[PDB]
């Protein structure tokens, strides 16, 4: 079959920039058999180029197709947030039609520091016998964060677990929870839960905490 | 206007086969290419195979002894069967319609079904639990306060989570699931809220889990 | 000399008076029960042939038009419905715009050229056998 290498897997650009995605192929597709695809999270691709030039009719003429054999790019111009996506190049000069591993476009913008907010376990939870404390990281920029948990001023390691969602079309910020789970016994052992958030919008490390039953 | 629907199990147990119906509306089988492309969790696309109207098929070789695709069109439908899974067939399994508006046969995929997960596995379905995150003190940030639900332990997935059954969505943050040490998923919807309205709006987050017909309306309080 | 696989498939349609070659669209892909609705696309191709005429100039002989599957034969790498001189397009419903590789081109060496035909109801065109 013919293998689709992207370069670069991931591209992080200001809005305003251009964008320059590669394809290139492991054989020849000649001049008219290659398509971009968009894809955002959770939705279906999309059609933005075919043929390896032509422009689906409903995309804007500032994204643009090129290239011809086994070498092909994708140009983006006056990238937008909203352009935050996964791209794929798709072959179909030979079968099967294959596509790329896609370009992740990330959109850079200035440096937010998370909103910390700190959450004890349910009385629900509580009464089946397990307790799950939540921190949330909220509306953040640049991804990178440092998430720890401190019990009684215990440090925590191994039993949480953290989720990080999609960059925001709109605002190009992230959100990140972070999950720590202990038995009820070992909940109602302790006082004082606390996380820890280290990022590059904040001066110096900070903690949320609060004490059990307060 | 033209819109697809698939349908079909979303959990199928290893070396069983797997089956699923595109529900084509607003529009005719007949005329058109018809095709299915998965996706597996975090990964790329992948091309299975298409079917013409009138039931000519060409499937992706390295798929082509476990697939058949079928067309009915006396329902408007097309189908997948993929015969002998593995887990390496965990994936959302797109329908799209091909077809070259500007008339020069382009194979271009221009309308899209919203894709159904399938999973490989021989772990049974479990419904989740559904916890409230309460708005407090320590999720108040000045005028701003955050509150949540927590999905804990479900399998398959996925589950959906919307917040006053669609008309709250500013804000909402729905967090990819993550699998836990026991096989089973969680996960936790949050939005943010003026401080000033904790005590008059009214937030439920409505969860859905079809594998379990687990469904759950949470009005989340202080 | 040695052609190998570079021809076409089918026998040639000869062009006697001064209109290039064109069909409808829809129209003009031959027949050939061994390939699949999403190959019928292709081109024809002007081919031009010169002889010593009896007052010893140089003459050209009537063109013949062969034709090739899209993505095959001597214009492989040109896309369908590009605008080229000696280069006409057609298609089936049913098409695909892939290149045929599969089906490819023919070795004389081992295969006839197969006597085209067009499907009853074709518009011939004038000039045209």
């Amino acid at each position: 079959e013919i293998v689709l290498t992207q370069s670069p897997g991931t591209l992080s650009l200001s809005p305003g920039e251009r964008a320059t995605l590669s394809c290139r192929a492991s054989q020849s597709v000649s001049s008219s058999y290659l398509a971009w695809y968009q894809q955002k999270p959770g939705q279906a691709p999309r059609l933005l180029i075919y043929g390896a030039s032509s422009r689906a009719t409903d995309i804007p003429d500032r994204f643009s197709g090129s290239g011809s054999g086994t070498d092909f790019t994708l140009t983006i111009s006056r990238l937008e947030p909203e352009d935050f996506a996964v791209y794929y190049c798709q072959q179909y000069g030979s079968s099967p039609w294959t596509f790329g591993q896609g370009t992740k476009v990330e959109i850079k913008r200035t440096v937010a520091a998370p909103s910390v907010f700190i959450f004890p376990p349910s009385d629900e939870q509580l009464k089946s016998g397990t307790a799950s404390v939540v921190c949330l990281l909220n509306n953040f920029y640049p991804r990178e964060a440092k998430v720890q948990w401190k019990v009684d001023n215990a440090l925590q390691s191994g039993n949480s677990q953290e989720s990080v969602t999609e960059q925001d079309s709109k605002d190009s910020t992230y959100s990140l929870s972070s999950t720590l789970t202990l038995s009820k016994a070992d909940y109602e052992k302790h006082k004082v839960y606390a996380c820890e958030v280290t990022h590059q919008g904040l001066s110096s490390p900070v903690t949320k905490s609060f004490n059990r039953g307060e | 206007q033209v819109q697809l629907q698939e349908s079909g199990p979303g959990l199928v147990k290893p070396s069983e086969t797997l089956s699923l119906t595109c529900t084509v509306s607003g529009g005719s089988i007949s005329s058109y290419y018809w095709s299915w492309i998965r996706q597996p969790p975090g990964k790329g696309l992948e091309w299975i195979g298409y079917i013409y109207y009138s039931g000519s098929t060409k499937y992706n070789p390295s798929l082509k002894s476990r697939v058949t695709i079928s067309v009915d069109t006396s329902k408007n439908q097309f189908s997948l069967k993929l015969t002998s899974v593995t887990a390496a067939d965990t994936a959302v399994y797109y329908c799209a319609r091909i077809y070259d508006s500007s008339g020069y046969y382009h194979p271009v995929f221009d309308y899209w079904g919203q894709g159904t997960l399938v999973t490989v596995s021989s772990a049974s379905t479990k419904g989740p639990s559904v916890f409230p995150l309460a708005p407090s003190s320590k999720s108040t940030s000045g005028g701003t306060a955050a509150l949540g639900c927590l999905v804990k332990d479900y399998f398959p997935e996925p589950v959906t989570v919307s917040w006053n059954s669609g008309a709250l969505t500013s804000g909402v943050h729905t967090f990819p699931a993550v699998l836990q040490s026991s096989g089973l998923y969680s996960l936790s919807s949050v939005v943010t809220v003026p401080s000033s309205s904790l005590g008059t709006q009214t937030y439920i987050c409505n969860v859905n889990h079809k594998p379990s017909n687990t469904k759950v309306d949470k009005r989340v309080e202080p | 000399s040695n052609m190998n696989n570079t021809a076409s498939w089918f026998t040639a349609l000869t062009q006697h008076g001064k209109e290039d070659l064109k069909f409808p669209r829809g129209q003009g892909v031959p027949i050939n029960t061994n390939s699949s609705p999403d190959d019928q696309i292709g081109y024809y191709r002007r081919a031009t042939r010169r002889i010593r005429g009896g007052d010893g100039k140089m003459k050209d002989l009537s063109p013949r038009w062969y034709f090739y599957y899209l993505g095959t034969g001597p214009e492989a790498g040109l896309p369908y419905g590009a605008n080229k001189d000696g280069i006409i397009w057609v298609a089936t419903e049913g098409a695909l715009n892939t290149p045929k590789d599969h089906i490819g081109t023919r070795n004389p060496a081992n295969n006839a050229a197969i006597v085209l035909q067009l499907p009853q109801g074709t518009t011939l065109p004038k000039g045209f056998y």
